[PDB]
């Protein structure tokens, strides 16, 4: 499906079924099929979280400097005081992570082995593919079409990236992301990485 | 203001001579060499489906004029 | 090739004056059905030059120009101004666009 | 150049250049990053 | 494989014969990629796929069928007295060499007792060719009643139109009863603006609207019988799509008279998409009868004019 | 009417009188047998250094086109306190290094379309397509195109296309060479090189290089 580099050719292993998939694989990783079908998981997750985590650490700095709502800039966000300790958050979010993550494992290990609950063993989940749960993941019922699957993994390596240049962004800048959008259109040619270093 | 109308129209009607034209020298292939058939803007009906690029110039061009 | 193949004719040249479509009609209170008027619509042939070349692109010469043309009528088409440097707002404008 | 090519491929003409353009790249770094005993940058 | 004997005799270069699922089929390819599914031994076309736009996918599907019943969906012939006469399936090929790559024919053979009718299906860059031609050889002249229908799907159901049919008059008769039909003729002429029997209108409209249930035939075949000029109707329209910018036009040969079949909002009973139209040429006002042994020739063409 | 039809073995060459080697038969513009060393023998790397020499001297003409032009519009008194050499150092915005880097992300866009070409033939495909219309598959380094080849003077409309990428390779040989000058003798001399030119056709004899 489309090519990265055209002077390139797509190797025998992207055969265009998946979703995104534009052949990038240079450096030959997912070779074996199940790499592939590993690294599909690995990617869906990680651009997943990084979707989330970009829509929570720009969207509160947007309306930080607007003055819509004012709350910390993602970097002075652990410092400050919530209703519970600096620890129990990690606690709960050890508990109740492990079993979503675990029968995600088990999931992406043999697909149909985990879709209903242990408790209400009535409410289970239809036989979705790997990666695309469905079901009460999926409450409006928005169709998982190949084309929302590409629109979705765009965005999510999209939103990957975002974090890198948040990260790299705030390690030798100091500042924070839409701080630094607003400085690159103050005055473009001169607000860049190569005047920092 | 008149010069201004002037600029804008000495670069789109311009552009609409030049698409003209090149309508005309594909018509050329079809009529033979005749202005009363080569030129005639009856007979050229439809060329959307032939020469795309010549209906995009053609098409800015007379939206150009007509404002 | 017509629309029977090896039927109606081994082909048919020289249609004659086929008014009464070979249906053999007769005639009532007219002027005239028939007279000395035998003319046959001979209609030309098939298969020479079939082709009838559909009007292709021109070359790169004559795109080229309207190319550049195209970016002219455009970037101008948009010209805080330089309107004194150099040498009713919506209702006027949506008349003249209506 | 036919052949040169592969002269250049042979082992001990591949290492050198490669030890060469290593060791300059070394010997560059310590230039700009001169007498380091910790990696600070995190 | 009994499409590979056909292969082997009769197959050329443009003629690819098709056997799955016990049926025999052939598909016909001129150079400008115009594909046509003929179903073999039925004398019925599901699918005609000529090259509408000018990309490699300048092919578009103009018969509407289902994708499972082939007897339910496209253009099949029908020939009547007053029951129904060519329902044996027992249609054979009789020649296939016409022409090398330009233009192809497919021309089928039955025989029903004292018809013989053979049936040419042409496949030209520009049209599908519909071809019946009866042949008497008994002692009895048969009062026949021809009948070509068409189911054109359309990709809005707005745009239906069939542009040209003005003047003439018209008449709501209910269409012939096919093996493959869409609709019945029961349903056909149920829940409209036009009258069950045979009520007579001048169309003043040069395209009309096929948005009612409102399905007519036009022409005056009872003007015919004073074989004067009887105000002749015309033998061409331009049948419209306008949710995609092509249009098809439909020639007849032989025939006098021209269906037209509008759904209206029963297209929902069978169908869920590409709303179709029940067009075609007959003669059912005045029937045809030929002879004691003559032949008789009447042929129908779908056109394009876009390519 | 369009093939490139190569030299003749009975072309001049270099050094008259001399063999031309086998692997330089005339199949590349400017052939003249070049090749006291012989870099060009493997021909799929003759390929690549082909275009390797095409590209050079298409950039050297330009070059040498800016250098000398700009210089004399500064003669004529249009552009202030020109000199090549030092038209880096001197003043601009985006303090010359974010120049450099949006230089190297675009003309990587270029570049790397061009060596998708050079790579592959057919797969950054431009000049787009038209209803019966065939264009004609191109040669690497002469791409046609509405964009390079507006005028089509590439497929041999004014002369022939061997004639033409002849005159292209042999005109950007001596800008290649003028460049060259360029750089060593706005270094030997610390001058201009129009400046150079009008002072040695003041005195030709000591004027030269052996006066610096
Ligand atoms: C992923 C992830 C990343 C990239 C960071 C990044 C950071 N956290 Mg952090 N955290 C992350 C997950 C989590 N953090 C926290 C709770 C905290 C706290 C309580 C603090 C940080 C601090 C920090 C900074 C450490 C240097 C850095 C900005 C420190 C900081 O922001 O100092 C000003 C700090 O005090 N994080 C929780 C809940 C247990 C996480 C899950
Ligand atoms: C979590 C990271 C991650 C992972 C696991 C994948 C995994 C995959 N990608 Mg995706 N991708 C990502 C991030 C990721 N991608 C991002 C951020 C981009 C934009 C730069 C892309 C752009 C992209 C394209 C355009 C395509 C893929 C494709 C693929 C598949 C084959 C390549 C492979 O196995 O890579 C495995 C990757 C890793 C193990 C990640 C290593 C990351 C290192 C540590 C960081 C290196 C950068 C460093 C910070 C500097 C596979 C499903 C192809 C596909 O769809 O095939 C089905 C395809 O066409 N990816
Ligand atoms: C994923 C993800 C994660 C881990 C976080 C994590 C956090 N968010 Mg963010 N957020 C996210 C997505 C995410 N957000 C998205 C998608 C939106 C939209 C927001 C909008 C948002 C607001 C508006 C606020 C937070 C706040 C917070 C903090 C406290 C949340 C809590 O439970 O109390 C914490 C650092 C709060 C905070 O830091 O201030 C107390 C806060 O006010 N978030
Ligand atoms: C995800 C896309 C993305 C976007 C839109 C931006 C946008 C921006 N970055 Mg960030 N950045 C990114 C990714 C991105 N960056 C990544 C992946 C890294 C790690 C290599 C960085 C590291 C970085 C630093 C260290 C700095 C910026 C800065 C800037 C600003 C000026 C541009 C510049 O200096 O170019 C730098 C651009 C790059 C190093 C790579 C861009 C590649 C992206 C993915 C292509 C997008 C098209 C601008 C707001 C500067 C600032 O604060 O102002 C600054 O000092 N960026
Ligand atoms: C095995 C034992 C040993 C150890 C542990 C060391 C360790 C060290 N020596 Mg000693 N040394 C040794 C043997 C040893 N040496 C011997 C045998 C000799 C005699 C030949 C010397 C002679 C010697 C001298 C004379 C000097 C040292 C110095 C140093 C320091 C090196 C600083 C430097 O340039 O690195 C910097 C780091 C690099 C060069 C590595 C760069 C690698 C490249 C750039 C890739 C990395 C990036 C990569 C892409 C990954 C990025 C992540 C992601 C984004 C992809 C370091 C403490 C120097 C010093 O500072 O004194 C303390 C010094 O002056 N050593
Ligand atoms: C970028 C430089 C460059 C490159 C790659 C080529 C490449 C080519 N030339 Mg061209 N040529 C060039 C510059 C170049 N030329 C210039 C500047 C001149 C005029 C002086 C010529 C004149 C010329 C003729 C007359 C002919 C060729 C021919 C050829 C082909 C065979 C030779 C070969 O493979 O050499 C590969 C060359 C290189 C890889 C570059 C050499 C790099 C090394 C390191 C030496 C550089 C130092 C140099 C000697 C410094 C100059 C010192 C100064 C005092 C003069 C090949 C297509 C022959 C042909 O078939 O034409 C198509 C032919 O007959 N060339
Ligand atoms: C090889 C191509 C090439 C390159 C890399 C340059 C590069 C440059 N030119 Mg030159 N130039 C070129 C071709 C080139 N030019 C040609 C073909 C013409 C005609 C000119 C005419 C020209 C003028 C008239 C001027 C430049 C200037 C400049 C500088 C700023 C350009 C910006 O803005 C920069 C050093 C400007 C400058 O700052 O020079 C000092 C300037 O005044 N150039
Ligand atoms: C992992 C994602 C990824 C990466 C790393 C690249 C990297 C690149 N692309 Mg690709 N590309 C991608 C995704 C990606 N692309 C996708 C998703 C599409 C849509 C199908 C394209 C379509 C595309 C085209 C059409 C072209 C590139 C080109 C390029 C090159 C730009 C040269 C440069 O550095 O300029 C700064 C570079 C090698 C250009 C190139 O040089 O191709 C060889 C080019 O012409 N890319
Ligand atoms: C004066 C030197 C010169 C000459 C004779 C040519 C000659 C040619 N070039 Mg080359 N070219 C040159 C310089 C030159 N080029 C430079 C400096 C560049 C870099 C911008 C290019 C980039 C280039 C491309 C990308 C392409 C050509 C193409 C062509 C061909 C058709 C155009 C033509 O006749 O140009 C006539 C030139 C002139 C009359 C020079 C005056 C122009 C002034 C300065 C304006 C022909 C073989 C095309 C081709 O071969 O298509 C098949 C093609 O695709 N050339
Ligand atoms: C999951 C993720 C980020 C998740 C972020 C979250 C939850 C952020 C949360 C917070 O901010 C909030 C909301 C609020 C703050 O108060 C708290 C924190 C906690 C800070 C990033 C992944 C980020 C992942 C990144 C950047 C991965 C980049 C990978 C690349 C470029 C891969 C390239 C290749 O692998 C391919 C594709 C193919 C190979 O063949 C070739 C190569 C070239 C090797």
């Amino acid at each position: 499906k489309g090519e990265w580099l055209p002077g390139l050719a797509s190797p025998d292993y992207l055969t265009g079924s998946l979703a995104g998939d534009n052949g990038f694989d240079p450096l030959g990783l997912a070779e074996d099929p199940e790499n592939l079908k590993w690294f599909v998981q690995a990617e869906l997750v990680n651009g997943r979280w990084a979707m989330l985590g970009v829509a929570g650490m720009l969207l509160p700095e947007v309306f930080t400097k607007i003055g819509i709502i004012n709350v910390p800039e993602w970097y002075d966000a652990g410092k400050e005081q919530y209703f519970a300790s600096s620890s129990t958050l990690f606690v709960i979010e050890f508990i109740l992570f492990h079993y979503v993550e675990i029968r995600r494992w088990q999931d992406i290990k043999n697909p149909g082995s985990v879709n209903q609950d242990p408790i209400f063993k009535q409410y289970s989940l239809p036989k979705g593919e790997v990666g695309y749960p469905g079901g009460i993941f999926n409450p409006l019922n928005f169709a998982p079409t190949q084309e929302a699957k590409e629109k979705e993994l765009a965005n999510g390596r999209l939103a990957m990236l975002a974090f890198l240049g948040f990260v790299v962004q705030h390690n030798v800048t100091g500042k924070g992301p839409f701080e630094n959008l607003l400085q690159h259109l103050s005055d473009p040619w001169h607000n860049t990485i190569v005047q920092t270093f | 203001s008149a010069l201004f109308h002037l600029i804008t129209h000495a670069y789109s009607k311009a552009l609409l001579f030049l698409g003209s034209g090149s309508i005309i020298h594909s018509m050329e292939a079809i009529v033979g060499y005749s202005p009363d058939k080569s030129q005639n803007m009856i007979l050229m009906g439809g060329l959307t489906k032939h020469v795309p690029i010549t209906k995009t110039a053609f098409l800015i061009g007379t939206l150009s004029l007509c404002g | 090739l017509s629309l029977w193949g090896k039927e109606e004719e081994k082909k048919l040249t020289m249609n004659n004056t086929k008014r009464a479509s070979f249906f053999c009609n007769k005639t009532y209170k007219i002027s005239n059905n028939v007279r000395n008027q035998i003319f046959i619509t001979v209609e030309n042939f098939g298969l020479n030059t079939r082709t009838f070349y559909y009007p292709h692109e021109s070359d790169n010469t004559i795109l080229f120009p309207m190319l550049i043309l195209v970016l002219f009528t455009l970037f101008i088409g948009a010209i805080n101004q330089e309107g004194i440097d150099f040498d009713e707002f919506l209702r006027n404008a949506t008349f003249s666009v209506s | 150049m036919r052949d040169l090519k592969t002269y250049l491929s042979v082992a001990p003409v591949l290492s050198t250049l490669w030890f060469g353009s290593l060791a300059g790249l070394l010997i560059e770094i310590n230039r700009l990053f001169p007498d380091a005993l910790t990696f600070p940058f995190f | 494989i009994n499409t590979e004997k056909l292969e082997d005799k009769f197959g050329r270069k443009g003629i690819k014969f098709s056997e799955s699922n016990n049926i025999p089929m052939v598909e016909l390819k001129v150079r400008n990629g115009s594909s046509l599914k003929l179903s073999l031994s039925d004398a019925h076309v599901l699918s005609y796929k000529p090259k509408v736009y000018w990309k490699d996918e300048g092919f578009e599907e103009v018969l509407y069928t289902v994708d499972g019943d082939e007897s339910r969906g496209g253009v099949g012939v029908v020939i009547v007295n007053g029951s129904s006469v060519i329902s044996g399936c027992d249609w054979s090929v009789k020649d296939t060499d016409s022409d090398a790559i330009d233009a192809l024919q497919i021309e089928l053979s039955c025989t029903a007792g004292v018809l013989d009718i053979t049936y040419i299906v042409s496949l030209y860059p520009v049209s599908m060719a519909t071809a019946l031609v009866v042949k008497n050889n008994g002692r009895k002249p048969v009062t026949l009643k021809p009948g070509i229908m068409s189911y054109l799907r359309f990709k809005k159901r707005s745009g239906a139109g069939i542009q040209g049919l003005k003047g003439c008059s018209y008449c709501p008769n209910p269409p012939l009863s096919s093996p493959f039909e869409l609709l019945s003729p029961s349903e056909a002429m149920k829940a409209e603006e036009g009258e069950k029997p045979g009520i007579w209108a001048v169309e003043d409209s040069v395209i009309t609207l096929l948005e009612k249930k409102m399905s007519r035939i036009y022409g005056a075949p009872p003007a015919e019988r004073l074989k004067a000029v009887y105000n002749t109707p015309p033998s061409k329209f331009e049948t419209i799509d306008q949710g995609r910018g092509l249009f098809f036009r439909m020639i007849r040969i032989g025939f006098e008279e021209m269906y037209v079949g509008s759904p209206g909002s029963m297209w929902d009973k069978y169908g869920k998409q590409h709303y179709f139209v029940c067009t075609g040429p007959t003669s059912m006002l005045v029937p045809v009868d030929v002879a004691s042994g003559e032949t008789w020739r009447g042929a129908m063409v779908i056109e394009h004019d876009n390519l | 009417s369009s093939v490139c039809e190569p030299l003749p073995p009975d072309r001049p060459l270099w050094f008259p009188g001399s063999s031309p080697p086998e692997w330089l038969d005339g199949s590349l513009p400017g052939d003249f047998g070049f090749d006291p060393l012989g870099l060009g023998s493997d021909p799929d790397t003759l390929k690549w250094f082909a275009q390797a020499e095409l590209i050079h001297s298409r950039w050297a003409m330009l070059a040498v086109t800016g250098i000398i032009i700009p210089e004399c519009l500064e003669r004529l008194g249009f552009i202030e306190n020109f000199s090549w050499y030092d038209a880096g150092s001197r003043e601009y915005f985006a303090d010359s290094t974010t120049l450099f880097v949006a230089q190297m992300v675009l003309m990587g866009w270029a570049e790397g379309r061009r060596w998708a070409d050079l790579i592959k033939p057919g797969s950054v495909d431009i000049e787009p397509k038209y209803p019966h219309k065939v264009n004609p598959k191109p040669d690497v380094g002469y791409p046609g195109g509405l964009w390079f080849d507006f005028m089509m003077w590439g497929r041999g409309s004014p002369e022939p296309v061997m004639v033409l990428r002849t005159k292209e390779i042999k005109n950007g040989r001596l800008a290649m060479l003028a460049f060259l000058g360029f750089c060593f003798q706005a270094t030997y001399t610390s001058q201009d090189p129009i400046e150079n030119l009008m002072a040695h056709l003041a005195d030709p004899g000591h004027c030269n290089v052996f006066s610096a």
